């Protein structure tokens, strides 16, 4: 309620690193690729309510399996990304979810999906796709641009929100 | 320093930790030598030693 342990996930380049940063520093910074996951912290007032997010901006190729699944029992909210040019990334979701649900033992674990790179003149996941898959989940579905900010503070924000609703 | 962690309780050198984060109230570190792992401490239970390479 004050503090809130979020995890970022989602493919190699879909945006993790990018959106944490444009959520951190309130821009955009170009080049900015950690190789190993790093930990970010952020006061913010989300509905009134002054709190902590404690961020979790997971890497591309954890090394560690179990070290992957300990960040996840130990994370409140997962933000799930895909990128909107790469369908893959977008098929990786229904696996990002069960995973999180098998390895937290849980069948409702708060969620937000997130469809990044809206800035781009090409779509390969249609709207529709991650609107009906997000309905399925009963989840928020948030399209965002870390490079134009696009949706960005009401992807972490939203995420609180169903972290606070448990 | 030692940096003791636990489903069974290990110990290793602070002297082998290449890498360190703080994150939701625990420490979160890995390690290596030529043994190579990770391992995951609460924030009140870490050493000063590890604390420091934050
Ligand atoms: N056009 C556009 N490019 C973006 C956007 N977000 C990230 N990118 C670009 O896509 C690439 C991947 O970004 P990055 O933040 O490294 O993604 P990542 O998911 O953190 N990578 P990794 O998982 O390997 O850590 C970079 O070249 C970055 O500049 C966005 O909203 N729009
Ligand atoms: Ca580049
Ligand atoms: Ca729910
Ligand atoms: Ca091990
Ligand atoms: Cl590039
Ligand atoms: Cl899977
Ligand atoms: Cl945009
Ligand atoms: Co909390
Ligand atoms: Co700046
Ligand atoms: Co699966
Ligand atoms: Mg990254």
């Amino acid at each position: 309620m004050t503090e809130y342990k979020l995890v970022v996930v989602g493919a190699g380049g879909v945006g993790k690193s990018a959106l944490t940063i444009q959520l951190i520093q309130n821009h955009f910074v170009d080049e900015y690729d950690p190789t190993i996951e790093d930990s970010y912290r952020k006061q913010v007032v989300i509905d009134g309510e002054t709190c902590l997010l404690d961020i979790l901006d997971t890497a591309g190729q954890e090394e560690y399996s179990a070290m992957r699944d300990q960040y996840m029992r130990t994370g409140e909210g997962f933000l799930c990304v895909f990128a909107i040019n790469n369908t893959k990334s977008f098929e990786d979701i229904h696996h990002y979810r069960e995973q999180i649900k098998r390895v937290k033992d849980s069948e409702d674990v708060p969620m937000v999906l997130v469809g990044n790179k809206c800035d781009l003149p090409s779509r390969t996941v249609d709207t529709k796709q991650a609107q009906d898959l997000a309905r399925s989940y009963g989840i928020p579905f948030i399209e965002t641009s870390a490079k134009t900010r696009q949706g960005v503070d009401d992807a972490f924000y939203t995420l609180v929100r169903e972290i606070r609703k448990h | 320093a030692t940096v003791k962690f636990t489903g069974e309780e290990k110990q290793v050198d602070i002297s082998k930790i290449k890498w360190v984060i703080r994150w939701g109230q625990y420490i979160w570190f890995k390690y290596d030598e030529d043994a190579k792992g990770w391992g995951y401490v609460s924030e009140k239970d870490a050493p000063k030693e590890l604390l420091q390479m934050l």
